[PDB]
Formats: C-alpha cells, structure tokens, sequence
C-alpha cells in the first residue's frame, strides 16, 4: 500500500 | 509532552487460485483500500490476519525507494504478527511499500502487490 | 476509522558509578518521570539514546506480570534503537516493565530498574 | 547422474536520485537485461555488488505469486552476498520476483523494482 | 590444570492468578531460596522446568548492574532450556539478576522478580 | 553469458543403534558414494531427506581446511532443507567437508562423518 | 546440595599452512592435549582465543554420535567466545566432538579436526 | 517504567 | 527480474 | 535471584 | 577433542 | 563427503 505525508 | 496519532490497519490474507490476496480492514472492521494519510507525526500499526494456511509471518516492510524519508523506521513483533511504522511527517510526499512475509510451505518470501 | 494517540519517550542511558542510569526525555527534550498514561487505544514509542560506550541495543521489553493485559504487544526495530508498545486500553490497571538490552562489553543482558 | 545448468548474474546496486538502481551484469561483466530462461533443472546464482555506502545485504527473494511453482527454493549465504534459486523446471511459465535487502542506514527493507 | 565448582539450580515456573511464579529446586530436588554463593571460580547452571503452558524459553539473564564484575559471562542453549553463568570469583560482592524469557502467548518478554 | 554445471545430491539420514547414518542418492535416485567432481565452475545442491525423527536441519557446511579455496561459498535455505555450494573450479585439488545440522532432541550439533 | 566440577580449556586457534590449528591450554596457560575426563556431574567451559585475522566465533559443538548420552547439552555465549558442555556423567563411555565456528573471510563453517 | 490504563 | 521456465 | 562472591 | 565419562 | 576440483 501507500503512505501519503501531509506535513504541518 | 508532544504526541501524535496512532493509525491501525488489519492485513487480511487469503488465497485465490493458490496465490495470496491482501484485503485491508480498518479499525471499524470495514474493508478499505489500505493506504494511509499522515497529517502529523505518529505511528501506523499493521496487524496480520493470515487466513491462507501457509503460515505467513511478517519479516519486514519493503520499499523500492527506501531512502525517500517518508517512513523513518519499521518495528516488528517477535511472532511476525505486527509491523509498525514510525512517520515523523516532516518530508512531504508519498511512498509505496510491500509487506514482506515468510511462509511455511516454501523458502520464497511473499510480497504484497507493488 | 478511529485513531489513537502515539506517545513518545527518549530513553537516555549513561554511566554513573560504572552502571547504567536511565533518564527519560519527552518529545520536547525535557526530562520526565517516564511513566505513560493511556486513555484510548494507541502506541508508545521508545527511542534509545545510548550515551555510553557499551554498545547498547534493545532486545525487548520485560514484564514480571506479562499476562496482565495492560500491554498487548511489543515491536522492535532491526537495529535495536526502537521499541514500540501496542496498548488497546481494553484492560484497566497499571503494569511495570523493564527495558531489556544487549551490550557489546559482555554477554549479560541489561535491565532498567524494576 | 543428470546435471543441470548453473547460471549467474551479478546484481550491481548504486544510487541515483538518492535511491537504488539495480544493474545486472553477466559472467563476462556485460550489462544484461537480467531475466533468466531455464530449459532444464538447475540453479541461478545472484552475487551482490553493493556499490552504495548503505550496507546492503540480501535477506531473501520475494514473490507476489510465491506458490506458482516456477522457483522451488531460495538459499542465502550467511554474509548476505549471495542468493541462489533452485528451478527444477517442472512447471512451465514465467514468474517475477524482487530482491529483498536490509540496509545499515535505516530499518526499512529494500526491494528491487516490481 | 586448575578446576572449579559447578552448581545447579532448577527453575520451576508455574502460574498463579494467571502470572508466573518462579520456584527454585536444588540438585536434591528440594525447594530452595534460589540464591547461590560462589566460593571459588566456577559455573552455575540453571535448568528451566516450564509448567505454565505459556511456552517459556530463556533468552538471557538480565542485570540492573551488568558491569559490576560479579558474573563474567552468560551462555544459553539453543532450545532455551539452559542458561549457564561463568563466575571467576575475583570481584567480591553480590549481584542480583532476573531471568529473561520469551513466551508463545504474546510478544512481551517475561522477567523473574527483581 | 558464461554458464556452468549444477549437480545434485540427496542427503538421506536414518538411524542405526540410535545414531545418524548418511546415505547419498543421486539425481536418478541411485545410491552413490556422495563425493562430487567439479570439472568447470558451477553449483552443488544438497537436499536433506531426514528419516531420523530427530528434527534435523542444515545449519551449514563445515570444513577442517576452510581456507583451501576449493569451495567459494555456502548458501542455506531458511527451512534448513537445502545447502548449495558455489565452486568456481579455479583452485585444483580436493576438500573434505561435514554437514552441520541442528536437531530437536538435544542442543548438540550433528556432523556427518569426517 | 551436591556440586560438581567446572573444568576449563582455552581453545587457541592460529593459522599454519593457511589453515587453522587448534592448540588447547589449561587454566595455568599450559599446553594440554585437550581431552577432558568427567568423574561426576559437572561442566566443561571452552574459551575461544582466536589468534587469526579470520573473525572466528563459536556457533556450536558438533558430534558424529550426538545421541550417545555422553554430553547432555551445549550452551553458547552471544558473542561466540564461550561454549559450555553439561555432562551429568550418567552414561559411561567416550565421545568425540568438533568445535563449529563461523568466520568473517567466507561463508564456510570451520571445524576442529575429527 | 510504568504504563497506566484508564479505559 | 523474471524467470522463464521452458520445460 | 542473587549471586554472592566470596573470593579466595 | 574427546570427553571421557567415568561414572 | 568430498569435492574434487579439476580446473579447465
Ligand atoms: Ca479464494
Ligand atoms: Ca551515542
Ligand atoms: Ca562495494
Ligand atoms: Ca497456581
Ligand atoms: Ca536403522
Ligand atoms: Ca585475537
């Protein structure tokens, strides 16, 4: 699967 | 003390035409696509539910781009039933991975789909 | 899908009087007492900061009452730098644990204090 | 007593854009596409040439269809520099695999491309 | 050729209220307190008698003061049923240790009492 | 692309007067003396057929003269059922080896005869 | 409670003619033939003194007659520097064994002479 | 250290 | 990579 | 348990 | 080497 | 067993 990083 | 979010996915594995099929369910037990969005630092825990009769065990989490910085670390339980990812969510972007499992039928490693 | 909290502790180990001292710091670098409270299902991540020259590595997390249900699972990184605990918070109560570490000076395992 | 063929491939791994690139060379040092055809029972030996500073080591060979019967077994050397496949060539067809490697920079496993 | 003394203790483990209880017996089969006095260089051998149904195995011997010099080395059998300590009896004093065991019910390590 | 020869021997193990007896059969199923001549670079694969009830598994291949250059490498399957030798056939001469196996009855390693 | 004898041997390994030579010394540093006689239950401890640059480590103790009852168990230290044998001396007779060592030059196991 | 569960 | 069996 | 060393 | 048991 | 190398 995938992991999507949306940083703060 | 700073804290983050802990996400959970169950990795259900069955066979179809003799080969593994990975189906992900969420903390509600509902089928999901399996992908996780990380919006702040935290962890993602994957629990293996092996329904194959092939004696699957996690041995790690594999990446074609292991140096991309999206996931910081992988931890694994001694029984191969859990893997956890540490994601500090500093590097933006997406990474794709495949679970890596041993099996008791042969000495080939098993990969989830690319 | 429900999420939990991912808590973090840095496990700083240094020598005093020839023996280890475990000093816990939080995500802000502040010294803390080290105990963690869990109020919903989640994870606790412990990062080793070996300040010694003894080559410490985590090999697991040990419990005198390992079947008490407070902690469900332990995962460990391949490099011995991280352990993570899975706490589904379904059993109320308190448990005490000791980190278990190998060292490169001798073949004795190292324990944090009881 | 019947004998088979022992084929060989060198698995050269180097970084480009911060990530691995797998380049296969044959016994004459010539770049090759990397796939191997088996027409009788035999072996295929893969030698790791880690050109990176990432401390790569083979930990196994992974298959999305591990029960297809194309490859019977995988063996690995204690130093992680060799993997060998046993192919009795009794099942016709094609299988795809990805090398699985540990690294010394992080705790993620490395995969060659799907 | 200099020689020493070989001492023996059986580590009997049962459960009480679901948690381990360690009871030591000596080479006569008699219950003993479990502590050993070393009056010259030698060995101490501990044999596990797991009566818990939890699949206990030794994985080592843990010390809060692992550098105190009282015990020189720990050796372990491949089946987890024996640990042996090497004690050259040069450093006077007392050390306290806890056995460290894996179990087959969960991925927590088991410790004997502090 | 240069290639070599892949040779195969089955390592059949039984007991006689309670102790192991190694009988080798070739790729035709015929009893053979077990020795292999290597006339060009290649591999030799040994398949364990444990008929002892002692839970034998290969853990490696042992040599009294491990630096003689006759065998280049040993690879082992994760289930202990296969060992493969890599022999580049550059150094002429003969080497003698003993299979090394674990067993499930005790913690002694098993060796085939010198 | 009855005690036994703890005997000791230093296993000195050096190269001559490119191959190992095993020379045994006793607790007084004196060369000895290496065999040990047991007249009551006890232990024998073997300490590795690798004088080579080959990175030797014990991985076990091997027996062509592992079920003969002369030696009951083998324990090994995590660093590969010690093996200890448990000999309850309940079966009379003689057994022969060979040390089994890994090395860092190649993937062949090293054996002391038969 | 300790872990305190408050369900 | 791939392996192609032609029996 | 404990180990008590009394050296010679 | 060898081990000799004399019980 | 033994292995006998006859190089080319
Ligand atoms: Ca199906
Ligand atoms: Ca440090
Ligand atoms: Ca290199
Ligand atoms: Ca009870
Ligand atoms: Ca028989
Ligand atoms: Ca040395």
């Amino acid at each position: 699967p995938a992991i999507i990083n949306r940083p703060q | 003390a700073p804290q983050g979010l802990a996400q959970f996915i169950k990795v259900n594995v069955t066979l179809e035409n003799g080969e593994p099929v990975f189906i992900y369910t969420d903390a509600n037990g509902q089928v999901c696509q399996g992908d996780i969005t990380v919006t702040q630092a935290g962890t993602i825990t994957y629990l293996l539910n092996d329904q194959t009769l092939k004696g699957l065990k996690f041995v790690g989490v594999g990446f074609v781009t292991p140096f991309d910085g999206i996931i910081d670390a992988v931890t694994i339980s001694s029984d191969g039933m859990l893997v956890q990812l540490v994601d500090l969510d500093k590097t933006p972007g997406t990474t794709k991975f495949q679970f890596v499992l041993s099996n008791t039928a042969n000495t080939l490693l098993v990969l989830s789909p690319d």
